[PDB]
């Protein structure tokens, strides 16, 4: 789960930017 | 391979945009990769530097823009977590749920980051988990 989690915080983070 | 992704003119121009010396801090080849549509996070950071350090010369950067591809992300990876919490099945959290979930493990967001993603996604209470990775996919 953890994993996966990052990978959903990272295209969260390209989405503000 | 990543020209298949990104726009390779932009590539260049974003490293100009923020270079110091022919270098590229990391922080400021992530902000590039996400410019450019990629998804970096800290294990991509993490493993950048452990080869080469804090500034990247230009082909170490495009080295880092392959690494931030991650071109196996989809929908069933990305939804693991909240498929989870979601006890009873029925594809929805609510937005505290999820809130709660983004900025409490992980490379967790600040309260702020995750309001702002939630709400730019929809302005009702129940969230469909697997509409919204779709749509942080694009």
């Amino acid at each position: 789960n953890i994993x996966s989690l990052l990978r959903v915080q990272a295209h969260i983070r390209k989405k503000m930017v | 391979q990543l020209e298949e992704k990104v726009d390779e003119s932009d590539v260049r121009i974003y490293f100009n945009e923020k270079s110091s010396g022919g270098k590229i801090s990391i922080d400021n080849a992530s902000y590039n990769a996400r410019k450019l549509g990629l998804a970096p996070s800290s294990i991509d950071e993490k493993k950048i530097k452990e080869l080469y350090g804090d500034n990247l010369t230009y082909e170490q950067y495009l080295e880092y823009l392959s690494i931030c591809v991650h071109d196996k992300d989809n929908v069933e990876e990305l939804i693991k977590m909240f498929a989870h919490f979601d006890n009873n099945c029925t594809g929805y959290l609510t937005k505290s749920q999820m809130k709660n979930i983004l900025t409490t493990w992980g490379d967790a967001l600040t309260d702020q980051e995750a309001i702002d993603a939630l709400n730019a996604f929809s302005s009702e209470d129940n969230i469909d988990y697997k509409l919204f990775c779709e749509d942080i996919l694009q």
